[PDB]
DNA sequence: CCGCCCTGGAGAATCCCGGTGCCGAGGCCGCTCAATTGGTCGTAGACAGCTCTAGCACCGCTTAAACGCACGTACGCGCTGTCCCCCGCGTTTTAACCGCCAAGGGGATTACTCCCTAGTCTCCAGGCACGTGTCAGATATATACATCCTGTGGCG
DNA sequence: GCCACAGGATGTATATATCTGACACGTGCCTGGAGACTAGGGAGTAATCCCCTTGGCGGTTAAAACGCGGGGGACAGCGCGTACGTGCGTTTAAGCGGTGCTAGAGCTGTCTACGACCAATTGAGCGGCCTCGGCACCGGGATTCTCCAGGGCGG
């Protein structure tokens, strides 16, 4: 089954992100707030996925690891707990 | 009628999902996000599990410390609602744009 | 049959009961604990090697493990682990 | 070859955690060419004094929570409520840790 | 009729002097005894470098510099032209420091 | 040769702040701007010379040289250029 | 002694940069238990390559700046002006190396 | 007589006659750039033995620059490198 | 109608050019140390075969959540005004800086020597893996408790 | 034209029961840590050379302090219109459960080439020393930025 997909930035829908707001404070949300943060983690996803899947293809592997994604944070120096060691 | 002033709602929920600890973003809809995302790197990638909560973990953790530098701006500009701007003034003074 | 993946698991547990004697752990916490410890061992031998290394010595010793520990630990968190590491490497070599 | 009976060097030192392992962790880690005898010693005290002050404090917080049971939220809670604990893992994120509960007083109501 | 330039066209040739220009804006003297008066603290009868204290400088005006440019931020998303101790606040605390 | 300074902070003065807050690119500046502004680098300075001083005891050595400053800004995340 | 003509490594691969000091620095730094034929090769040439970009940029503003020698603030406009070297040289400084004409448009008069 | 000291300084000069034939370089600016060269040698040999540690290896090999470059330099810059470094390795082992 | 608005010289700061001079960039030379040549060896790594965990795919359903739309109230944004705090500038006081000098504390080096760590062989016991049976926890639910929002009493 | 709150309405901490699954415990076993030993070189130590850091002293003048005028802007107050929070009816696709399949992660066994190691040579670049011009500086002149004292026709 060969399959593409696209579009699902949308995916993280408006509710999603005022979630995300509710848990870091904010009271009131403004409405062009959701397509930036979409923006922002577009981004952050971006630069995270682009260092995991370069240390798997480093390791000869077409399965991407929790471990790789916690080696691609901690090259971000955002260093995540509890998957692994 | 019982309608809620606007705000005791939001500070109800601000309550709850700071006491709550499970993942505000649904799991199937972040998945396709990051496969999509990867399509870009290498085609034909595998994802664990465990790969893909780790990266939800990571990006909401990410999303709500920026949505507080959001609010602290917000605030500093005195104002309680968070805008474009305050994102991207947060996100200049850390330094990512 | 499998490699056996080592982890500070027991240790962990030992030193939770040492504390309070009437608290359990659960396994993503036991995990998390695990990813702390040896995130931990990861900063005091990287610094402990930079010590090394910009010294122009070629050894791990305790005074570069102290350093290290006093660099990395705030204030009173390095002032006790200084303290209770001397502690325990002069009783280690009392025996 | 009945030898002496060993002893452990957490033992010796009065460690709960392996001096034997965090040696070979260090010999094995290409941190340098030679690791002193005390430097096992010192740095497993460290790394239990560590745990130690961490697990009291998540205790703590389980004990408040009317729980036995330490998890990821405890562990947050501790870590963000201890100053220099906070400071140590500042660029740390605990996996299903959660944040703590705090609301601007600008943002409360009047 | 005596001259006297408006408010804000000398502080803007400030600016722009300072910014094509490239020395330390802090007096070495002042700057050297300060850093051993703190270093005393630490460790007393302490000796230092030129070059230990130069690089000190350097880095403390090259901070001092990029704090500005963020209250300078800060006070612009605030409305206003005045950077401010609750400016210098939270472009510290954004970066983590506060 | 035994000596103690004090009150050192006050040698960072007003128009040297001034041109620091030039070189930043500020226009007008606040009253209170210049003890906020003295603290900030008495905190500063302190972690660095701090990192500095340990690195400076762990050589046995009595004074604080360039690389010890400069280990103390790369420990900060802060790497310096042009010393050493 | 007859042997073979010395022929240094850096001309062998076509490059400037030391392959041999890279190859000790490699091998004397700790890094790994094994230094590859190749992985001093490819790290000389990457560093000259770097030397040669940033140098390539800082001739560029010495030449913009009507002077035939790279100072310190050369260095610092190349490196601040280039955008792939300014995130590349992010959180470093440059010693005399001063900031970048940068003045706010609501700071401009108007 | 005292020890010398190892510094990349010819090398960048010779790069900067190779680039600028008509440009000079001075003291302080090429202290700089000697640091530059330095950190970015500490930064790709760090990258590449965290590589060579995280996949079990005991080797530093062009694979491991190659990935080390490619994480740490940005875009064209790390495209550049890589094929920089792909044809200085392919004329070495050409030769 | 009147403040409000549109403008060229005056003064100061910036730019621009020419002569002076210096010290710092730059070439050049013997020479010691670090790179290069050339065999050896044993191990790290490449690769083929094999096992099975685990990732991908799909069907159905159950509903929790996302979606969409109406309403209105609290909020962001704009306008005016007051005064006060910061800027520009002239005058006086301060000490930063520059030059030179002295001396001594401490950096850095050089033999040497011995003890502290790497490396090996062996053994045994601490720790991993694997069952497993129960007790802390999630949940369903009836609370009574805790909290928000508007009319009704009240008058100046 | 507002002030307090009683009580309705709703969210929610509490106490009880009932599964339930994973956590803590026990137990066979295995590989890795401890014991004992030898070998060698890394670092401690002691003496020495010199360099560069601190302290002093004097003169100059650049800078800092300080006071004064005034006007630019910060901040309060007020108003208003859009816009986001609240809530309820529709819908959709997320979660879950269950089955099926196979691709690739993990392991193991041979075997090869390749990098560390060591003996020996030699030339490359660090150090040190002349040597000349690129740039800072002073002198002098043209240009430009900015601000203030006159001309003007507007709904």
């Amino acid at each position: 089954h060969r399959k593409v997909l696209r579009d699902n930035i949308q995916g993280i829908t408006k509710p999603a992100i005022r979630r995300l707001a509710r848990r870091g404070g904010v009271k009131r949300i403004s409405g062009l707030i959701y397509e930036e943060t979409r923006g922002v983690l577009k981004v952050f996803l971006e630069n995270v996925i682009r260092d995991a899947v370069t240390y798997t293809e480093h390791a000869k592997r077409k399965t991407v690891t929790a471990m790789d994604v916690v080696y691609a944070l901690k090259r971000q120096g955002r260093t995540l707990y509890g998957f692994g060691g | 009628p019982h309608r809620y002033r606007p705000g005791t709602v939001a500070l109800r929920e601000i309550r709850r999902y700071q006491k709550s600890t499970e993942l505000l973003i649904r799991k199937l809809p972040f998945q396709r996000l990051v496969r999509e995302i990867a399509q870009d790197f290498k085609t034909d990638l595998r994802f664990q599990s465990s790969a893909v909560m780790a990266l939800q973990e990571a990006s909401e953790a990410y999303l709500v410390a920026l949505f507080e530098d959001t609010n602290l701006c917000a605030i500093h500009a005195k104002r309680v609602t968070i805008m474009p701007k305050d994102i991207q003034l947060a996100r200049r003074i850390r330094g990512e744009r | 049959r499998k490699t056996r993946k080592e982890s500070y698991a027991i240790y962990v547990y030992k030193v939770l009961k040492q504390v309070h004697p009437d608290t359990g752990i659960s396994s993503k916490a036991m995990s998390i604990m695990n990813s702390f410890v040896n995130d931990v061992f990861e900063r005091i031998a990287g610094e402990a090697s930079r010590l090394a290394h910009y010294n122009k010595r070629s050894t791990i010793t305790s005074r570069e493990i102290q350093t290290a520990v006093r660099l990395l630990l705030p204030g009173e968190l390095a002032k006790h682990a200084v303290s209770e590491g001397t502690k325990a490497v002069t009783k280690y070599t009392s025996a | 070859k009945t030898r002496a009976k060993a002893k452990t060097r957490s033992s010796r030192a009065g460690l709960q955690f392996p001096v034997g392992r965090v040696h070979r962790l260090l010999r094995k880690g290409n941190y340098a060419e030679r690791v002193g005898a005390g430097a096992p010693v010192y740095l497993a005290a460290v790394l239990e004094y560590l745990t130690a002050e961490i697990l009291e404090l998540a205790g703590n917080a389980a004990r408040d929570n009317k729980k036995t049971r330490i998890i990821p939220r405890h562990l947050q809670l501790a870590v963000r409520n201890d100053e220099e604990l906070n400071k140590l893992l500042g660029r740390v994120t605990i996996a299903q840790g959660g944040v703590l509960p705090n609301i601007q007083s600008v943002l409360l109501p009047k």
